[PDB]
RNA sequence: AAUUGAAGAGUUUGAUCAUGGCUCAGAUUGAACGCUGGCGGCAGGCCUAACACAUGCAAGUCGAACGGUAACAGGAAGAAGCUUGCUUCUUUGCUGACGAGUGGCGGACGGGUGAGUAAUGUCUGGGAAACUGCCUGAUGGAGGGGGAUAACUACUGGAAACGGUAGCUAAUACCGCAUAACGUCGCAAGACCAAAGAGGGGGACCUUCGGGCCUCUUGCCAUCGGAUGUGCCCAGAUGGGAUUAGCUAGUAGGUGGGGUAACGGCUCACCUAGGCGACGAUCCCUAGCUGGUCUGAGAGGAUGACCAGCCACACUGGAACUGAGACACGGUCCAGACUCCUACGGGAGGCAGCAGUGGGGAAUAUUGCACAAUGGGCGCAAGCCUGAUGCAGCCAUGCCGCGUGUAUGAAGAAGGCCUUCGGGUUGUAAAGUACUUUCAGCGGGGAGGAAGGGAGUAAAGUUAAUACCUUUGCUCAUUGACGUUACCCGCAGAAGAAGCACCGGCUAACUCCGUGCCAGCAGCCGCGGUAAUACGGAGGGUGCAAGCGUUAAUCGGAAUUACUGGG
RNA sequence: GCCCGGAUAGCUCAGUCGGUAGAGCAGGGGAUUGAAAAUCCCCGUGUCCUUGGUUCGAUUCCGAGUCCGGGCACCA
């Protein structure tokens, strides 16, 4: 409903776009990782991770993802690569 | 609308809409004298302009309040209100009436159409549903119906018994 | 509240007296008490036990002129209290401020005592009070509030107190228009013609 | 010193004891109605339609985050107006502060309703795989840059709603790079991520003279905990139905990936074929739960409205979004129904927030007052918002309190009433005489709820500093919706104030006349057919009392579901 | 709002073609029994909406006004 307080809504969209973009970007690198993982070539895979790391934790610190989760990916993933690499 | 109108003193605005029109009164639900809202119960005075809010048609407004002399006084539109409730039940009554009519119409006089012939020119027919409505409303003696229907007047044969009734 | 009917009529019913007709025309009699409380009052119905007990309670209430409700409250109050609830009740009704006024004899009836109360004539300790029901605690000093003191009615009143009894548990000052309720009246003291226990069971039902 | 509590009656029979149902005596209520009605204080007040809703208000705030200033008032200019030096008017954010905007905090609280839910709920007690804004303790950090965008210009779509296009600009908005550890991942070795300043005052110096610099304050970032709140798990408890007996295939379990803050069929893949169920599975009806409320001596039974926790829902069904937190009551979007605008192309709306209206109903009120007090949100603070709240209006709706008078008064008046017609009675009752004066009434006086905050000044902390500032005193000017306040004072005057049920048994309490199985009464037994204590009326009484009765429902009595405590 | 018609003893209800209001209901009473049943015998019963005018006859002509059921004028 209309109120000056409703401004929240629009400002929220002014966030979602930016916010959603970041999420996709994050997932994007992760895709690469799994892709490289499925590719079965540990060198390129390891590297894929080597760059997927800074960004995901950065998102965590940015507050986008509850830090713990970023770590969850990092951990299970490292488990994946070490499982193969 | 800035228009002005006489009113019986103290009549509720619920009555008012009817002075504007019956139908607007059935759909009447709101009124805001001086902009400020007030119930139907507010009796009018000092010729105050009266804002009126309405709706569609379905009502029985003060028809849910007619029995207490509470809300919507007078009798003009008041009676008109009863009329609406009535036309509804009238149609219902008509159907039921139709049934009972056939009953008498065939049980005694015979042939329902001939009974209409024993109705078309008997009591203020106008329509015929008019003749088919009264049957359930008790609006027609609920006895003479047999008497009109029994319009036959042979006579002499009765004298043979009138001579016997005198015996 | 306050029955305010023919004050004496009740004595005619209960077969006793509420002393409402204090000393001047003196002994009631001039009333034809008991003879016929109402119409065919000469009759003396069997009065089934529910009736004798009902009559008992009525009798008491009438005495202090207390209403059935407030009276019941007193009853219940007496119930939770330690001691044979029976007499505890009397400990409650005697503590009645107005009744104390009758005991202190500043009034002559209970009704008079109320009028004194309602009209603020009696301050207690260091305060005027209008609640006739103001329960009066032990060692409670109380007197007529001098602004209305010396109304001749109280003069004649104390004079009538001589021919009354002079309850012992209380500490009337008389001369200086004062009274001090000591310890709560013991059952053995007052009237005793009533069998309060009767009222006790009266609420058993 | 922390329960002392437990009554029975009528009713089957010619009569009796049984047995044994029906009914009654109490208490109880969010009550309603009928009658009646004076005041006060205190609580209570839509239980049906979780039906629809006009208006208002119900959530905003910070200029001490920011570019700005449309407005309100001061300063820099001049002309002029003309009390010719006396004022009026014309440009700029410079200040005071301040619309719209950017932005941070709030909007997830507080408030409402009980539909759904018989268990993803609650209560109880446990447990481990968690998270947690504001607040607080500790440890450190807080450098260096960049790209924007609204605003706001200009043009522009549309009836409107609501937009569109091209350029303009800032920040605690945003994004890099550096930088990180008792942080994260990892066995480790190693990799990686943080941010923001703002304000106040000020000596010296610096002075591009916009400031640097110094000190103070607060904000900002990471980690560690604490408190708090939130999520989750198990056992036990948590209505009725068996004329519901079987149910179940993400179902039960595993392994692995995925998943969320976290465990997990939370989800997928594959594997095992289990899992629940007579100590009721599943299905059916119904219900928000508890603390408690009611009744009862208790054990029980009934219930769970107010106050309080919890939970659920917020026009209906659904999904997410921002955010610490919602799948969000006055946020978004979709669909649906329904109201409303419409230039018909297309939009808008959600009182189960407080009031209020229509409707429903037996039935439940004011479209009020103040943020003074408490708390809450913002903000350094002053403050601002506050239908939470504090109040006032409304209604006998319940609880309690008080008043409607007191004393005296024999001619035992009159009048009504009954009479065995003598009298009794109504009835000290009234009158009369005498006194008081609650609340009423009018008129005076006059609290408390008030604590703070402000202004000042002094001292101490403070640092370069008798500055700013923090704290602490002390002075002064102030903060009350209720509100002709509570209470106290005075004046006048019995003055303004008593009704309702019953009166055969149950059950307190009588007669007379009216009527004649009619009219009628009834909770049960039953009354009434000419001599009614029962019906109607009069009288008198009985009970209760601004209340009294009836209906309503619950326990009671009922040891007629019996554990206590029967057969 | 215009206007329109239907308005009966105590009930249901005849007649209401300008002319002395009465039929069925029970009813109450009679006779029976303590009362009924059974049963015999009798009919009691009004302001035709109340009321004015044109009428010798108005309850059948024309009004007030109310009532009851209508059709429409009745939207600010």
């Amino acid at each position: 409903n209309i109120k000056s307080a409703k401004k929240r809504a629009i400002q929220s969209e002014k966030a979602r776009k930016h916010n959603a973009s970041r999420r996709s970007m994050m997932r994007t690198f992760i895709k690469k990782v799994y892709a490289a993982i499925e590719a079965g070539d540990k060198a390129a895979a390891q590297k894929a991770f080597n760059e997927m790391q800074p960004i995901v934790d950065r998102q965590a610190a940015k507050g986008l993802i509850h830090k713990n989760k970023a770590a969850r990916h990092k951990a299970n993933l490292t488990a994946q690569i070490n499982k193969l690499a | 609308k800035g228009d002005v109108v006489d009113l019986p003193a103290g009549s509720t605005p619920l009555d008012f809409a009817y002075h504007i029109h019956s139908d607007v009164g059935h759909r009447c639900i709101g009124a805001k004298i001086g902009g400020r809202i007030v119930p139907f119960t507010y009796q009018l005075q000092m010729g105050d302009q009266i804002e009126i809010i309405t709706q569609k048609q379905p009502n029985p407004s003060r028809d849910w309040l007619n029995p207490n002399l509470g809300y919507v006084t007078t009798s003009r539109g008041r009676s008109k209100i009863h009329a609406w409730f009535r036309k509804q039940d009238r149609d219902k009554n008509i159907l039921a009436g139709r049934q009972i009519l056939d009953d008498e119409l065939e049980h005694l006089g015979i042939s329902l159409k001939e009974a209409e012939k024993h109705l078309l020119p008997r009591y203020n027919f106008n329509d015929v549903d008019e003749l088919l409505a009264a049957i359930g409303g008790g609006d027609i003696r609920l006895n003479q119906m047999v008497n009109f229907l029994q319009s036959q007047f042979n006579k002499p044969s009765a004298e043979e018994q009138d001579a016997a009734a005198l015996k | 509240a306050r029955y305010l009917g023919p004050k004496l009529k009740l004595s005619r019913r209960e077969g006793t007296d509420l002393f409402l007709k204090s000393g001047v025309r003196a002994i009631d009699t001039k009333c034809k008490i008991e003879q016929a409380p109402g119409q065919h009052g000469a009759r003396k119905p069997r009065l089934s036990d529910y009736g004798v007990q009902l009559r008992e309670k009525q009798k008491v209430r009438r005495i202090y002129g207390v209403l059935e409700r407030q009276f019941r409250n007193y009853y219940k109050e007496a119930a939770r209290l330690k001691g044979n609830t029976g007499e505890n009740l009397l400990a409650l009704l005697e503590g009645r401020l107005d009744n104390v006024v009758y005991r202190m004899g500043f009034g002559a009836t209970r009704a008079e005592a109320r009028q004194l109360v309602s009209h603020k004539a009696i301050m207690v300790n260091g305060r005027v009070v209008n609640i006739a029901s103001y329960q009066v605690s032990p060692n409670d000093v109380v007197s007529i509030r001098e602004k209305a003191k010396k109304q001749s009615r109280v003069k004649a009143a104390l004079e009538l107190a001589e021919q009354r009894e002079k309850p012992t548990w209380l500490e009337v000052d008389a001369g200086k228009m004062e009274g001090t309720f000591k310890r709560k009246p013991e059952r053995s003291d007052l009237s005793a013609d009533i069998n309060e226990h009767l009222i006790v069971e009266l609420y058993s039902k």
